[PDB]
DNA sequence: GGGCCCTCGATCCG
DNA sequence: CGGGCCCTCGATCCG
DNA sequence: CGGATCGAGGGCCCGATATC
DNA sequence: GGGCCCTCGATCCG
DNA sequence: CGGATCGAGGGCCCGATAT
């Protein structure tokens, strides 16, 4: 009787996330702030939804796929389950930045394995993965075709969160920076050719999954904090009820109305 | 030419120690004796087969990557007198007591992790493995029926093993109400790629277990490959 | 002396 | 077992 | 200086509901 | 609650 | 010594039903 959904937050904790740009909170602290915001809403509203947490670029390896020397810097901190206060306390202070770097696509595969195995039976209505990275780490394009195929077959939606915001398609996208502020919320020159290459791959993947408008699902940590886009994919239909628009006599259009705006 | 690798996987759950109200040895006792018989036969025959004995569902865990509840009693190595003597400590009703004392039983396991350790055991062999085979001795027809995650992960790792070249053969033991392949073991076990599916029945006697084990024991070894010439032009090849 | 039998050694294939 | 509705109190200011 | 008003409580109908 | 259907058990004759 | 019969089992629809 309620909209359930399996959400897995895939956070980059690599050393480079600890690398901080003057004035701006380090992408690690920025992603942490966004994750805490998400979990906080899911916890205090007591919504029935299970949340898993995967961290990539950690010093150690605790992952089911670690067999084979593969994914040795990806740790599944939280398995798919209803979020609790212990999880919020761990995100707030227990989870510390790591010294290694991982392949963000490899981490995405770990998250996918979590969804594929812990979602058995129509227990969950929606499947969603949220990647939090800076793209500064090198990566391999080997299974990208398979990643996209497995995402479609499993019906899992994606959402990317970077320290920088999408520059305007043509022209435009540097003084003071304020997290959550409108406008100057990311260094225009801070992008690295490595970040640019990762971004092009991110763009292609989002377009391959949700078409041309998939690119709108790539946010910056700052703007993500001043929007409800983090819940977009797990957002519940407004409660609707049926009636009849009665014009006169004999004309009666069968309708169904819902509350568009409600405080 | 090459040395064959064979790993004996034995279930150590609460159900395995029950003699199903009969004169027959408990499925665990049946397994231990069957394994011992294979070891002796391998010593008698002149075959370079490397054997291993791995237990799962035990409280005490001893393995390469320290996975909980997995005890690798014997690594992949040639059969020896000392190895058979070690298995003899578990043979019988008195041996069951010796097993429960040395290591625990009926502990929560994870079949996914069990196959990971086993595959990692073949990884550590240097001589060319002609055949990789795992023989699962268990009486639980639907393990992890309650845990959905452990069951799907086990199905996935079984697929990964079949894609590697490892053979998975089931040695289902007496279960109250019969043993069902459809619940579990139907897809995990490796079936012949040219169909030949639903081929063996549940084992009740040691003689039956030994006959199924020894049938898939060694891969068919052709003495010679000759040409069967029906006519100057019609020639088929036979082994 | 003749049949018997077993154990190695030398000959080739998988 | 929920959803919308509506009223009754309680706390804040203006006349 | 009491009213007027608005957040945030409380109480009755009505489609899904395990129930005979 | 009402109709349905099947499977035994108890009742008598060949 | 089988039929016919009659309880008392089993499984799907439907007005009151706490939800």
């Amino acid at each position: 009787s309620g909209n359930k959904a399996a959400v897995v937050l895939c956070m980059d904790v690599g050393f480079t996330m600890s690398n901080s740009i003057p004035g701006i909170e380090s992408p690690f602290e920025q992603a942490k702030k966004v994750i805490t915001m998400f979990v906080q809403r899911q916890v205090f509203a007591e919504n029935k939804d299970e949340i898993a947490l995967v961290l990539f670029g950690t010093d150690g390896t605790d992952n089911p796929l670690s067999g084979g020397d593969q994914y040795q810097n990806i740790t599944v901190h939280r398995h798919l389950m209803l979020p609790d206060f212990d999880l919020l306390e761990d995100i707030e202070s227990k989870i510390q930045p790591g010294s290694q770097q991982a392949d963000f696509l490899d981490a995405l595969i770990v998250s996918m394995d979590v969804i594929q195995h812990e979602t058995i039976g129509k227990k969950f209505e929606k499947r969603h993965i949220e990647i939090f990275t800076d793209l500064s780490s090198r990566f391999s394009k080997s299974q990208l075709d398979i990643i996209i195929h497995s995402l479609k077959k499993c019906d899992i939606s994606l959402q990317f969160f970077l320290p920088f915001s999408l520059g305007k398609e043509d022209g435009s996208g540097d003084g003071p920076f304020r997290l959550g502020g409108h406008g100057p919320s990311f260094p225009l020159k801070g992008i690295t050719e490595q970040q640019k290459e990762g971004l092009e791959i991110v763009k292609m993947v989002m377009i391959s999954l949700e078409g041309e408008d998939g690119l709108d699902e790539i946010y910056s940590f700052s703007e993500s904090l001043r929007k409800l886009c983090v819940f977009k994919k797990i957002e519940r239909h407004s409660i609707h009820w049926p009636c009849r628009l009665t014009i006169g006599s004999n004309l009666s259009i069968r309708i169904a109305a819902y509350k568009s705006i409600l405080q | 030419s090459g040395r064959d690798s064979l790993i004996f996987l034995v279930d150590a759950s609460k159900a395995m120690f029950e003699s199903q109200s009969e004169d027959e040895l408990t499925p665990f006792d049946m397994s231990i004796q069957c394994i011992q018989s294979v070891y002796i036969s391998k010593i008698i025959s002149s075959d370079r087969d490397l054997l291993a004995v791995v237990f799962y569902g035990t409280e005490k865990d001893k393995n390469s990557v320290n996975f909980k509840n997995i005890y690798v009693l014997q690594e992949l190595d040639n059969p020896g007198a000392k190895r058979i003597l070690e298995l003899d400590q578990f043979k019988g009703q008195q041996g069951q007591k010796r097993f429960q004392d040395m290591m625990g039983h009926g502990s929560d396991y994870s079949l996914s992790e069990v196959l990971w350790v086993c595959a990692n055991l073949f990884s550590d062999v240097q001589f060319k493995m002609s055949h990789k085979r795992i023989m699962l001795f268990t009486n639980e027809d639907n393990p992890h029926g309650n845990d959905s995650a452990k069951a799907s992960r086990a199905r996935t790792k079984a697929g990964d093993l079949r894609d590697t070249g490892i053979f998975l053969d089931l040695m289902h033991l007496k279960k109250p109400g019969g043993f069902d392949i459809s619940l579990f073991y139907r897809d995990i076990i490796s079936i012949a790629e040219d169909e030949d599916l639903r081929v063996f029945e549940e084992s009740s006697k040691l003689e039956d277990l030994l006959r199924k084990v020894r049938a898939k024991e060694t891969r068919k070894r052709a003495l010679s490959r000759l040409k069967l010439k029906l006519n100057k032009d019609i020639v088929i090849s036979v082994g």
